[PDB]
């Protein structure tokens, strides 16, 4: 009666401030169609970047497995 | 030679030294989110500096969104305060940047399949999901994203020297397998 693999998806947390929910953000804001920040090629990939290496930096920012 | 990686953000962990009630912490926090479907912790967020953080019931919390040391040092104090401002006894210690984010352009495109064919024992490339490349620098240990566009990212470093080195280590690997 439990889950397999405790911890949250912080693949984006280390990629640039994100909401543990998986929302990546940027300390600054941009209202242009292309400027400082990554386009939509990483954000949609981060949600799945936890299958090549980020897995290590994934649980390395949310050790939520000791409560 | 002459690019240097630019810092884009940083991530550090902090500990209040006291346990808290996520249910009340998110209910008493003016800006916090608690999703039981993602994990067992709350998520605070402030616009000064504009960063985000997630505290655990064990008091241990992680803050991200800062662009340097002083940038994160202030963001953390604010979060730790939200708890003490709510009535809890959270403290402010154990602060440390364990991940720094940087980025830069080599001015030229790189062969994603070329780097994965030379460092297959360290570089990764999935044309079925990730069109970019992920190099896991051995020392220091960091991940670098390189796209044919020439954009190079560096996250996972533990000190400004790490980000500046990770690039100085893969800088040549890319120039050796450039695309142009």
């Amino acid at each position: 009666e439990g889950s397999i693999g405790n911890g949250l998806d912080l693949t984006g947390i280390l990629f640039g401030n994100i909401d543990s929910e998986g929302r990546l953000l940027q300390d600054d804001d941009g209202e242009g169609r292309g400027g400082t920040g990554f386009d939509a090629e990483l954000r949609e990939n981060i949600g799945s970047l936890s299958k090549l290496g980020l897995d290590s930096m994934l649980l390395e920012v949310i050790d939520l497995k000791e409560a | 030679s002459g690019i240097v990686p630019t810092l884009q953000n940083i991530v550090a962990t902090v500990t209040l030294g006291c346990r808290l009630d996520l249910k009340t912490v998110a209910l008493h926090a003016r800006n916090a989110e608690y999703n039981p479907k993602r994990f067992a912790a709350v998520i605070m967020r402030i616009r000064e500096p504009k960063t985000t953080a997630l505290i655990f019931a064990s008091g241990k919390m992680v803050v991200t969104g800062a662009k340097s040391e002083d940038d994160s040092k202030l963001a953390s104090r604010k979060y730790a305060r939200i708890i003490q401002k709510i009535g809890f006894a959270a403290k402010f210690t154990d602060f440390k940047i364990q991940n720094i984010v940087g980025s830069c352009d080599v001015k030229f495109p790189i062969r994603l399949e070329g780097l994965a064919f030379s460092h297959g024992t360290f570089s990764s490339y999935e044309p079925e999901l990730f069109p970019g490349l992920i190099y896991r620098m051995v020392k220091p240990k960091i991940v670098l994203l390189i796209f044919v566009s020439g954009k190079i990212v560096l996250t996972g470093a533990k000190q400004r020297e790490e980000i500046y080195q990770a690039f100085e280590a893969i800088y040549p690997v890319l120039s050796e397998f450039r695309k142009m």
